[PDB]
């Protein structure tokens, strides 16, 4: 037995909002008998906890207490400090360790980046705030839910698709250096989705708008001097604002740890789908 | 310029989202239909 | 929503579904709607117009197509001042007349 | 079913020049626009206005 | 931010008829003539008017009822 | 020339049976939402254009107007009307 | 014109010609005001070059006129 | 890919938007009631 | 018959000339997405599209008058008629499976609006029954439409990847607890891994 | 029980809006309307603010 709950709602709603504004930021001490002249030597992390699993647990800071001088300066050590000598229930994506894998992107203290090959300010006054991918769903703590960043990956059919039949079955693809190096640079993407995140349309239109990652790797393979379609994947990538809800904000190449630039793979695929409209006009006459 | 106010609209609320691109197309026509109307009216 | 209010809002928006569907559907509704939308189409797609892409080589391209819009602004122009040299003369027309009458 | 929830990106990014040189030029054209629709609006709604009447007047 | 202003037409309507150009020169007829009719009705009543005030201009008035218009001095 | 190859096959080939139920109340939710950013939305604007040049320019939507003269009735009381029709034009520049 | 706002009309003798004098005084000075900001209006936007001003003065200024008579 | 006529239509174009403009807002054809009393008198 | 004759020559040009044309039309809507199966023909280019849609109408109803039709001719104008009704029937399909997207679609800009960060007036912990029985039946139609596309590689596919994007969304909307199981338990299926 | 993380002093959304947002709203606005308005204004006053009085103004009943 239910009834309507419109008015419960909203007025829950407004307060709750009001109250969280007013208490923003809520911060549970680890360890609160830590005498403050201790805390002189140690540094402090804010690292989000939420577990969702348990239905009376809330999102909450929880204040870490950690001497940095005991495991290298890279994020990764410090959130597995905290995890294996502090509270071992902390939860976290970690493969590679060396920043290949891209398993680790967070956001780690204001920067959406791999926490593996990240260091932290080493000043023991300003505190460190580590937090998943803003945009993202939360599973637990620091992991998110990629799983929609998968399949719009899947949508860009990202497998070498040739018309041509190989002329003699024994032999590779030619391709020259310069077709080649049109690639570096291109392929590198660890698919760790820091970018995506931090890219405001993709923050708006998650779904109709893929981000800057997929539209990256399908210039990777429209670019592919191999494949032969070309016009066909233009084409796709076409449609409503899979790409032209891209706005040229730049900070996907800004937050790149790899150091890749996908507002500049972004800007060719713009130039390549106005050159696509306009030809199929003018060629076919 | 109606594309881009239509574009903008879309893309931040999430309510315009409900309409098609056909409700869109036919608030175009309606809309050209009234700038001409008034284009027309004014000057008579 | 409480169960009661649920069977009276599914009732309700069956309604308007079914109404919506029967006008749309029906016979002589259908043929307008059928018609008018295609009206709608030719008459915001197929506007008169001055500028128009041009995808014929010279030879094969007429004059008219070369010269509508001079033909265009022409026939404006001359309407326009036409009409004011009109307004002038029934100016003049008026006046003379009545004056003549009196004063 | 519980609903998931996330933490809006641009309340915990650190500001960037990106974002600041971007959303410059997008506000310059969103002031531009609802300026001049606003002026519109403005003449319209001070044009609608009544006339002064006269002191304890009814009707 | 992307440029998109520019004044070029659009594409989309930029299409021709088969047999040519677009009905410009016949839309154009028509609208010349119904500028004529219009412009010629108006100019006609308003150049030949004058304002006669004398007697025969007043008649008595009356109500919606139908009735002579008359109202006391309450 | 584009390898439309899959999409031929689509168009040629087609299911002529197959349909699906639709959930009235999502479809009317839907429709309701068109008409709210309809009428709530575009209304403002349609409203404008139609009724602005209405009140910039209110003399040409009253084409006909009166006007009345009065005269005493003493051994009445009464007040004597008589009315007039006139064209609705402009007065003191 | 500034009429004063003391009417000069005898109220034992002719009632309402004393009260609606009475009221016409008290509110002239506002409507005199509001009729000069009309015609200042009406005047300086005639005084304007081409399309801000003379080329469209009597013709797109109706809404004031009527104002003025009203 | 050649318009005919393209300056035209271009400058058709900017003269709707601008007409369109001049009447919805009336930029021209201010008011200047609010003026009055920051003014000068004559006679 | 004069109007006779004007009237079959205008049934024969529009018929026979939009016939050749059906098949690059119905392409291009295969082509799009569910969303807005004709959103090229009303953005970039209307290759003859209202036109089809129009005329099919006629093709079906319009009387013929065969004296006025030649023999191959006559031939022509059945085949093109019949590719008319085809498309008629193509845009039928296409439109059913687009409004049950919206469907869904529908759904998931409810729990979207739900989970809106400038939501502060509406913010619900829990998903209330009402929904839940509309994603329900909603999968439980979506799985039927699947299976009765088996024939059908390509419009299973296509209906795969459309429409089964927002039910994997409204799948990553919610915990799993509670009536999930339940819910989703024909979508865990095949679906799910799909959408991994 | 909502529970709003956010920096307020270094989020793009906070103190850097309030430096932002009004020095770029206002762009087109002044320096096309302030220049626009002031010739459109002074335009008709090639000669003078002058109120050419139609109404006796000067004259006050005795
Ligand atoms: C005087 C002349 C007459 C004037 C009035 C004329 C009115 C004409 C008809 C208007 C019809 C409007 C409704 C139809 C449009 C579509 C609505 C829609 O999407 O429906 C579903 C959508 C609700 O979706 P939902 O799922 O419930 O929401 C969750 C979604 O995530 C939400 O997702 P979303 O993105 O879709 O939601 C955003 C949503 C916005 O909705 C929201 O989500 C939140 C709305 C409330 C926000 C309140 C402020 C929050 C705090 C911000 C900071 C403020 C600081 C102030 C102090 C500063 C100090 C320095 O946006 C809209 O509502 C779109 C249209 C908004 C503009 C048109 C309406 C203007 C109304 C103005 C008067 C309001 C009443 C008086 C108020 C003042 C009384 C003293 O909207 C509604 O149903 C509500 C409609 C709006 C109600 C009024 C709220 C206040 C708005 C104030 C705006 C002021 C703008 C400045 C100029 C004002 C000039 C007058
Ligand atoms: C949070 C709470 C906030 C509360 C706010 C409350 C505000 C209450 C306002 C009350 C009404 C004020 C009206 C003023 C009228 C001014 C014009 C005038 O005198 O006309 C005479 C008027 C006749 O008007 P008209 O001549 O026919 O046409 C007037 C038009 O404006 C056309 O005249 P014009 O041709 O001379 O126009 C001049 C030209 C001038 O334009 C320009 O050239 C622009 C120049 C701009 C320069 C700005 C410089 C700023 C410097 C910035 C520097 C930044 C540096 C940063 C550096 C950073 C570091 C690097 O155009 C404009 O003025 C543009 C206006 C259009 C506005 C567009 C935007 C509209 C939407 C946004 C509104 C604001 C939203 C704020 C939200 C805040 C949220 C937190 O008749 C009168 O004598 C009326 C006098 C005014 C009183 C009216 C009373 C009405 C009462 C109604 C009942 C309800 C009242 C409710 C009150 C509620 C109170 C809380
Ligand atoms: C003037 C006063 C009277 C007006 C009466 C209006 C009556 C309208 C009733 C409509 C009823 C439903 C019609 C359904 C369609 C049936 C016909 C059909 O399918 O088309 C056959 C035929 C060929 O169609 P198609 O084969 O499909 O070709 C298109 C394909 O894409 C294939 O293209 P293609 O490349 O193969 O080339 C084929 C070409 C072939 O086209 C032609 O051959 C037609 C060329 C033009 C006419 C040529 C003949 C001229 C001489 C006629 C003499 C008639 C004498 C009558 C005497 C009667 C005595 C009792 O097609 C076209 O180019 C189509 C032209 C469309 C023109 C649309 C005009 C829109 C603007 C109208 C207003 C303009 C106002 C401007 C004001 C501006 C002021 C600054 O097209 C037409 O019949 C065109 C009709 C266009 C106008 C219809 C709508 C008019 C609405 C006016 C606005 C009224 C609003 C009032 C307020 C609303 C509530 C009342
Ligand atoms: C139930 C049915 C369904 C209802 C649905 C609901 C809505 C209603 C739908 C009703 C259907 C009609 C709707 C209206 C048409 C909409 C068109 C549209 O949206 O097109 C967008 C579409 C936008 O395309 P775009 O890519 O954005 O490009 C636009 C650019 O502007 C590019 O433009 P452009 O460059 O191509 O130019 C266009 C062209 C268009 O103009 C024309 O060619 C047309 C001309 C006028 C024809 C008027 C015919 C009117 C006939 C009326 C007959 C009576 C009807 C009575 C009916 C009664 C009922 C039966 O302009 C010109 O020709 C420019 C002429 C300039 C002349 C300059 C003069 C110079 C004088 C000096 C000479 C030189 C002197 C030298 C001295 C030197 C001294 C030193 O427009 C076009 O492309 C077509 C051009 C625009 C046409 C506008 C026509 C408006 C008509 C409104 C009629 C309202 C009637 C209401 C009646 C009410 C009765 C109660
Ligand atoms: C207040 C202002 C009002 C005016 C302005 C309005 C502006 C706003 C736009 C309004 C748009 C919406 C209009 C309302 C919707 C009308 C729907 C409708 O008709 O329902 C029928 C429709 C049934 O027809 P269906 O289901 O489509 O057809 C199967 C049937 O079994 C029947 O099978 P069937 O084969 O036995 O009979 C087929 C045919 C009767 O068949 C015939 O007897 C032959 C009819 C003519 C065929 C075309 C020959 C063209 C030859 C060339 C002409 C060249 C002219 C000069 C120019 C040359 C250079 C270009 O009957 C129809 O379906 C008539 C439909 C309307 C005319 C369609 C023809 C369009 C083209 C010709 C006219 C336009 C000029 C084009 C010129 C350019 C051409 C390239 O549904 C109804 O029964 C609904 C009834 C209730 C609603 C109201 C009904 C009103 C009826 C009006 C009849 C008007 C006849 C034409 C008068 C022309 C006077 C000059
Ligand atoms: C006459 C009525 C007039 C009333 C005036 C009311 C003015 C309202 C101004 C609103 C500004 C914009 C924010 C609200 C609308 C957002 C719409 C939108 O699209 O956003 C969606 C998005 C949120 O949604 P989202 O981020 O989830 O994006 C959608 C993503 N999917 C689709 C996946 C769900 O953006 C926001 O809502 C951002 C909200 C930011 C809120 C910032 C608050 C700042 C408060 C400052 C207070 C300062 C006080 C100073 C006091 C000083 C004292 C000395
Ligand atoms: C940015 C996105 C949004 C953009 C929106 C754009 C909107 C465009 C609108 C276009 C149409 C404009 C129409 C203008 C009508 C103005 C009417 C008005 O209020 O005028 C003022 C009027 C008094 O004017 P007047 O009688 O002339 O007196 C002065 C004469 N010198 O005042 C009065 O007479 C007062 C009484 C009438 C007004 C009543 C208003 C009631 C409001 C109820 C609100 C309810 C909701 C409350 C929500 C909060 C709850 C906590
Ligand atoms: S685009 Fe950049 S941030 Fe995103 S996965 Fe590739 S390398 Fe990493
Ligand atoms: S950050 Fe964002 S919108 Fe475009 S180019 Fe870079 S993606
Ligand atoms: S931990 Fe290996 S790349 Fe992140
Ligand atoms: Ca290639």
């Amino acid at each position: 037995a239910e009834s309507n709950d419109a008015t419960s709602i909203c007025l829950e709603s407004i307060s709750g909002t009001i109250k969280g504004l007013q208490k923003a930021n809520y911060v549970v001490e680890h360890n609160p008998n830590l005498t403050s002249e201790e805390k002189k030597h140690l540094k402090q992390f804010l690292v989000y906890r939420y577990n969702p699993a348990d239905p009376h647990d809330q999102p909450k800071y929880v204040s870490y207490w950690c001497d940095i001088k005991k495991f290298p300066p890279m994020f990764l050590d410090a959130i597995l400090y905290i995890k294996n000598e502090l509270d071992p229930t902390l939860s976290i994506r970690r493969s590679c360790r060396e920043g290949i894998c891209g398993s680790c992107a967070v956001n780690c203290d204001g920067l959406h980046t791999l926490a593996c090959i990240s260091g932290f300010n080493r000043d023991l006054s300003k505190p460190t705030i580590i937090t998943p991918l803003g945009h993202m769903f939360i599973l637990k703590d620091l992991v998110v839910d990629m799983t929609n960043f998968y399949a719009q990956y899947k949508m860009i059919e990202p497998y070498l698709k040739r018309k041509t039949p190989k002329p003699d079955a024994n032999k590779e693809y030619p391709q020259s250096p310069e077709q080649r190096a049109l690639l570096d640079g291109l392929y590198e993407c660890v698919l760790c989705a820091a970018c995506s995140t931090s890219c405001p349309s993709y923050w708006w239109h998650p779904d109709r708008y893929l981000g800057p990652a997929i539209l990256q790797q399908a210039y990777r393979w429209i670019v592919d001097s191999r494949d032969e379609y070309t016009q066909e994947r233009i084409e796709r990538i076409a449609e409503d604002v899979r790409l032209d809800d891209c706005q040229q904000i730049g900070m996907c190449s800004f937050t790149c740890p790899k150091g890749l630039n996908p507002q500049l793979s972004l800007k060719n695929l713009m130039d390549m789908v106005k050159d696509f409209r306009q030809k199929r006009i003018e060629q076919e006459v | 310029m109606f594309k881009e106010l239509i574009h903008i609209f879309r893309t931040y609320y999430i309510t315009f989202r409900y309409l098609k691109k056909s409700n869109i197309n036919f608030l175009k026509n309606l809309s050209y239909t009234l700038i001409a109307y008034y284009l027309i009216i004014n000057f008579q | 929503m409480n169960h009661s209010c649920q069977k009276v809002f599914e009732g309700f928006v069956s309604a308007l579904y079914d109404t919506s569907y029967f006008f749309r559907n029906f016979g002589p509704f259908k043929a307008t709607i059928h018609y008018a939308t295609y009206a709608n189409y030719l008459a915001q797609n197929w506007a008169p117009r001055v500028s128009y892409i041009e995808t014929s080589t010279p030879a094969y391209t007429l004059a008219k197509n070369k010269y509508a819009v001079y033909i265009v602004y022409g026939l404006i122009g001359g309407a326009l001042i036409h009409n004011y040299m009109l307004d002038n003369k029934a100016a003049q027309k008026s006046q003379q007349y009545y004056l003549k009458h009196r004063d | 079913m519980r609903t998931k929830l996330y933490n809006a990106a641009y309340f915990l990014l650190n500001n960037n020049e990106s974002f600041g040189h971007s959303f410059g030029i997008r506000l310059k054209i969103v002031g531009l626009n609802t300026w001049i629709v606003g002026y519109a609006v403005s003449r319209y709604y001070f044009s609608s206005l009544r006339v002064k009447a006269a002191q304890d007047e009814r009707f | 931010a992307r440029l998109w202003w520019t004044l070029d037409p659009s594409k989309y309507y930029l299409k021709q008829i088969s047999s040519g150009g677009r009905n410009e020169i016949l839309f154009t007829v028509l609208g010349v003539t119904a500028a004529y009719w219009y412009f010629g009705n108006k100019r006609c009543e308003h150049y030949w008017r004058r304002q006669i005030d004398n007697c025969q201009s007043w008649s008595r008035a009356q109500n919606i009822n139908g009735n002579n218009l008359t109202v006391k001095q309450y | 020339m584009l390898d439309d190859t899959k999409y031929i096959q689509m168009a040629q080939k087609f299911p002529r049976n197959v349909s699906v139920q639709l959930n009235k109340k999502l479809f009317v939710t839907r429709t309701w939402f068109r008409n709210y950013y309809f009428v709530g939305v575009f209304g403002i604007f349609a409203y404008f254009i139609y009724n602005q040049p209405k009140i910039f320019a209110p003399f040409s939507g009253y084409p006909t107007t009166v006007a009345y003269k009065a005269q005493p009735d003493f051994l009445n009381d009464q007040v004597i009307f008589y009315s007039q029709q006139r064209q609705n034009t402009l007065k003191n520049f | 014109v500034r009429l004063n706002l003391k009417s000069n009309v005898d109220q034992n003798e002719y009632p309402f010609l004393a009260k609606w004098d009475k009221d016409m005084r008290q509110n002239y000075e506002e409507y005199q005001n509001r009729i000069d900001a009309t015609t200042y209006h009406l005047q300086r936007s005639q005084r304007g070059i081409a399309v801000f001003g003379e080329w469209m003065y009597p013709r797109y200024f109706q809404k004031d006129i009527l104002e003025l008579e009203v | 890919l050649p318009i005919r006529n393209i300056q035209f239509a271009r400058y058709h174009y900017l003269a709707a938007v601008t007409v369109f403009t001049y009447f919805a807002t009336r930029c021209c054809l201010l008011d200047y009631k609010k003026y009055y009393p920051l003014a000068s008198v004559k006679k | 018959s004069l109007v006779s004759l004007f009237k079959n020559t205008f049934l024969k040009s529009r018929v026979i000339g939009l016939s050749f044309q059906a098949q690059r039309v119905m392409a291009q809507m295969a082509k799009t997405d569910f969303e807005n199966p004709d959103e090229h023909f009303l953005l970039n280019d209307a290759m003859k599209y209202n036109e089809l849609v129009f005329y099919g109408r006629l093709a079906e109803n319009w009387s013929i008058n065969p004296e006025l039709f030649g023999k191959a001719e006559l031939a022509k104008y059945n085949e093109a008629k019949q590719t008319l009704i085809d498309f008629n029937q193509y845009h039928a399909l296409v439109q059913n499976l687009h409004e049950f997207y919206w469907e869904l679609k529908t759904i998931y800009l409810e729990l979207s609006r739900g989970v809106a960060t400038s939501n502060f007036h509406n913010k619900r912990e829990v998903t209330h029954s009402i929904i839940e029985s509309d994603i329900k039946n909603s999968i439980h139609k979506y799985i039927q439409l699947i299976d009765d596309l088996k024939d059908y590689p390509e419009w299973q596919h296509k209906v795969r990847e459309e429409i089964g994007y927002y039910a994997h969304m409204i799948y990553t909307s919610v915990n799993h607890d509670g009536n999930f199981p339940e819910i989703f338990k024909e979508f865990n299926k095949v679906d799910s891994l799909y959408y991994f | 029980m909502r529970r709003i993380f956010w920096n307020f002093k270094t989020a793009f959304v906070g103190l850097p809006m309030f430096s932002l947002a009004p020095k770029n709203i206002l762009v087109y606005p002044i320096v096309v309307g302030v220049p626009l308005y002031t010739f459109i204004v002074l335009q008709n006053s090639v000669r003078g603010f002058a109120y050419f009085d139609e109404y006796d103004s000067d004259v006050k009943e005795n």
